RNA sequence: AUCUGGUUGAUCCUGCCAGUAGUCAUAUGCUUGUCUCAAAGAUUAAGCCAUGCAUGUCUAAGUAUAAGCAAAUACAGUGAAACUGCGAAUGGCUCAUUAAAUCAGUUAUCGUUUAUUUGAUAGUUACAUGGUAUAACUGUGGUAAUUCUAGA
RNA sequence: AUUCAUAAUAACUUUUCGAAUCGCAUGGCCGCUGGCGAUGGUUCAUUCAAAUUUCUGCCCUAUCAACUUUCGAUGGUAGGAUAGUGGCCUACCAUGGUUUCAACGGGUAACGGGGAAUAAGGGUUCGAUUCCGGAGAGGGAGCCUGAGAAACGGCUACCACAUCCAAGGAAGGCAGCAGGCGCGCAAAUUACCCAAUCCUAAUUCAGGGAGGUAGUGACAAUAAAUAACGAUACAGGUUGUAUUGGAAUGAGUACAAUGUAAAUACCUUAACGAGGAACAAUUGGAGGGCAAGUCUGGUGAGCAGCC
């Protein structure tokens, strides 16, 4: 290739979309944004896809451009925009907001609050820094820079953003004990507590986290979000709690309460 | 371009064409179940071998592998809703002794005759082909429609034919036509 | 035979101010019904104006008696007009029947176009001296 | 999964052959009623190509005195041409070359560039400057000829 | 883990940037002051990316056993060039680097991988082709514009072909779609449309042979018609063999509605539509392997994978 590249082929665009094989040849590329493409979710797919209120591309556009829909407090009006995780997504008429937040089998629930929740969003600190005339700043996973954070906060902690203003209002430190969101691999979607953390120089560092259940899975750091204190999530989870359960469990449920 | 459609094959051929001891066998079925071809036996034995080759394979897992539960369950629940397994038989050893005539048993042709309404095997099809059999209240028109244990109570004359309460057909409206007309000659 | 119209998965939509549902028609003893047909007796029951309800997407089951499709209600005349496809209008005579010319020709024209640099009202006079 | 036939006048071996079944493996012959679904100038010649088409684009919001159309004395609706901005480096096709090369899984940039999107960020040096300027347009022309273009 | 981030001092530059721009609205205080947006701009971060890079893995060949260093082969110091590391290139200096654990050379009717066929297990054969990565636009070389190209529906030259002409000159690249010639055992229409999937632009509106629809289509795959039932006569224990009677239906055709961007077809349906139901199913065989003729007429070229 001799550039950038515009097209996203179907079937090589991301399984958790669940898109069909067959209504086309083509899945729509994310624009570039304060997500990564291969997690993030564009609006198109939100609103045609799992509220029904579109039936068409074309509809979606139409949508759009009555600014009925507005992103972190934000009117946005481009169909591939990519929303993405922690995001508050607001329609103004017929009064709802919804928060992007993982189902335990890692797809995008369709997840309602309240007019109070919609004010501020969580973000985990990548890194902590020194700008030019020796201004600290902090950068979130979603991209924001912050001016003159509190010194205590360090890489890895989770900080608590007010959407007007776009200021800090809280923190919580990496500890054990903390609530943590798993946000990657074979575990996606999973919620527990921080057992303990492996150090490990010049490779990736392992974290133990263990489920109200308590069984215990081990992930790779980067893949760790933390959400709060043991029970006291920061936020309102999604149904089912990021329990896992096994196939034999889901099969008995099912035909325990819709098999009656 | 779009992405493929897929296919597969449903029957399989005997490797040996001349094995006069077969060639009896298969042509008492054909003659007992009405059937019209060798492929229709074919169609059947392919899909029971398939099921042996599972059930073979699930039975070197130790017991209580939580694998062999799962699927062995499904497996031998799928095969009491037809009605080719009973449920007392509701055990995975037994799967291995089923035979063809465990199926052919199910075939809405057969099903039809064992109620009555059709006289014959050679009946039975000609009345589902004809559009005049209905299960519920959806018409049937394939003669190897499985019937599952619940629709038994169901089958029955379709409303929109004779037989099952609509008009006379078109030949007999023709004959009534011309007896009508020249009655008034 | 009288028909029966129900309703089913009824959706209000204020984004696009109508109402989207599923359409379900029983009707023995006749082929079908015509979309005219279910355009007026949806708008009396929904209390609209039948210039505001489209009705699209129909089937009838295996063996017949049965047809299934699509149906909206606009929240008014006007709204239906700027939200609907125009070949939906055209089908209830809410619009008329543009008359561009064939694909083919208008492609070739603007070919010949790409030759011509400025509005030619010059050139054609040169030519005309020759 | 575990076949059958062929070497003395009469047998048993070695050995190979013939038969049998499958092929999202191609071709070809005879024959052909219904529903659903669907590959298709790769193999030989990455050989040669008549004709048509396949890349352009405007919003309340860069530039309007069309001698365009349609009806607030600087202007004000709609809008051809042309200047300006952006795009044409994506898509589509083919498999000639290429044997530690390409590629696959797994790493690194404390070794570097990055239109655009998103978030931060410049008290420090006239009530509005100039053509060292021109297109569309008006008007005079050249050539058998092209998306040729000269002088004013 | 740093000569990191960042700050300070002395200077340097041929002098970078620090708004002479556009829409809508018309408020507050007694000619001053004010709102919601659009487009630009320096640096840092982020996103879409690019370049280089570590480890291990590839088909046949010894009728290829030694290979590289002039003309960079292996290494050191300094410089040049690049976005940047490095014999990447230059000057000087040293004599190194690979190999029977197969180097170097030759062959491939060789683009790599996800994968495909063949099911006891182990294997054998294939992958031009719907997704991912690489390369090319008749053959070689060079370069402009731009964030990005060594671009070919951009330009310049040479080599090979080849078009028009007033003979002075001018113009070219289907391994895009459709189509033609040639080749061969071997492969479709110079059709309709942006309605869907998506992409681009100053953009809801324009454009898209990308893509979709129909035509051709026994490559391969799924379901499945060509007849069912009485009477009579005869024979048999309710089953066979021949004259005779009412019923049933789609193949096909067609009003209509539905379908669709508009249509065709499918699904549904008024009317018509079977008695040699001519509305008539073929392709290979009858010594054995291998199901099935001591039948009957001719003959003394034919048959046969094998006997």
């Amino acid at each position: 290739a001799r550039g950038p590249k515009k097209h996203l082929k179907r079937l090589a665009a991301p399984h958790h979309w669940l898109l069909d094989k067959l209504s086309g040849c083509y899945a729509p590329r994310p624009s570039a944004g304060p997500h990564k493409l291969r997690e993030s979710l564009p609006l198109i797919v939100f609103l045609r896809n799992r509220l029904k209120y579109a039936l068409n591309g074309r509809e979606v556009k139409a949508i759009l451009m009555q600014r009925h829909v507005k992103v972190d407090g934000k009117v946005r009006t481009d169909t591939t925009y990519p929303a993405g995780f922690m995001d508050v997504i607001t329609l103004d008429a017929t009064n709802e907001n919804f928060r992007l937040v993982y189902d335990v089998k890692g797809r995008f629930a369709v997840h309602r609050i309240t007019d109070e929740e919609a004010s501020y969003k969580l973000g985990k600190v990548k890194k902590v820094q020194l700008g030019k005339k020796g201004v600290p700043y902090v950068v979130t996973h979603d991209g924001r820079t912050i001016r003159y954070p509190d010194p205590n906060i360090k890489v890895n902690d989770t900080v608590k953003i007010d959407l007007a203003s776009g200021k800090i209002t809280d923190f919580i430190k990496f500890d054990a004990g903390k609530l943590v969101y798993v946000t990657g691999g074979r575990n996606l979607g999973r919620i527990g507590t921080i057992v303990h953390k492996e150090r490990h120089d010049g490779g990736f560092d392992l974290v133990h986290i263990k489920d109200s259940l308590d069984n215990t899975f081990v992930t790779r750091l980067n893949n760790v979000f933390v959400i709060g204190e043991q029970g006291k999530p920061y936020i309102s989870l999604p149904k089912g709690k990021g329990i896992k359960l096994s196939i034999a469990e889901e099969r008995d449920r099912r035909r325990a309460q819709q098999g009656l | 371009p779009r992405a493929p459609r897929t296919y597969s094959k449903t029957y399989s051929t005997p490797k040996r064409p001349y094995e006069s001891s077969r060639l009896d066998a298969e042509l008492k079925l054909a003659g007992e179940f009405g059937l019209k071809n060798k492929k229709e036996i074919y169609r059947i034995s392919f899909q029971l071998s398939k099921i042996r080759r599972a059930a073979r394979d699930l039975l070197t897992r130790d017991e209580k592998d939580p694998k062999r539960l799962f699927e062995g369950n499904a497996l031998i629940r799928r095969l009491v809703r037809v009605g080719v397994l009973s449920e007392d038989k509701k055990k995975l050893d037994y799967v291995l002794a089923l035979k063809v005539e465990d199926f052919l048993e199910r075939r809405l042709q057969t099903q039809v005759y064992k109620l009555g309404l059709a006289k014959s095997v050679h009946h039975a099809r000609v009345l589902i082909t004809q559009r005049h059999i209905a299960v519920g209240k959806q018409i049937v028109n394939i003669p190897s429609f499985m019937v599952r244990l619940d629709s038994e109570k169901h089958i029955d004359f379709a409303p929109t034919s004779p037989f099952g309460g609509a008009r006379p057909g078109r030949v007999a409206r023709r004959n009534a036509a011309r007896k009508a007309e020249a009655s008034g000659e | 035979d009288a028909v029966t119209i129900r309703t089913r998965k009824v959706i209000s939509n204020p984004l696009l101010a109508r109402k989207q549902f599923v359409v379900d028609v029983l009707h023995p003893n006749r082929a079908n019904v015509s979309k005219d047909e279910l355009r007026e007796k949806l708008a009396e029951v929904y209390k609209a104006e039948k210039d505001a309800v489209s009705v699209f997407g129909f089937r009838t089951q295996f063996g017949g008696g049965k047809s299934v499709g699509f149906g909206l209600v606009y929240n008014s005349v006007a709204e239906a007009k700027k939200f609907e496809p125009t070949y939906r209008l055209v089908r209830y005579g809410l619009a008329e029947k543009v008359e561009k010319a064939s694909r083919q020709q208008r492609k070739q024209k603007k070919n010949r176009d790409k030759k011509i640099f400025g509005t030619g009202k010059r050139l054609a006079k040169k030519v005309a001296r020759r």
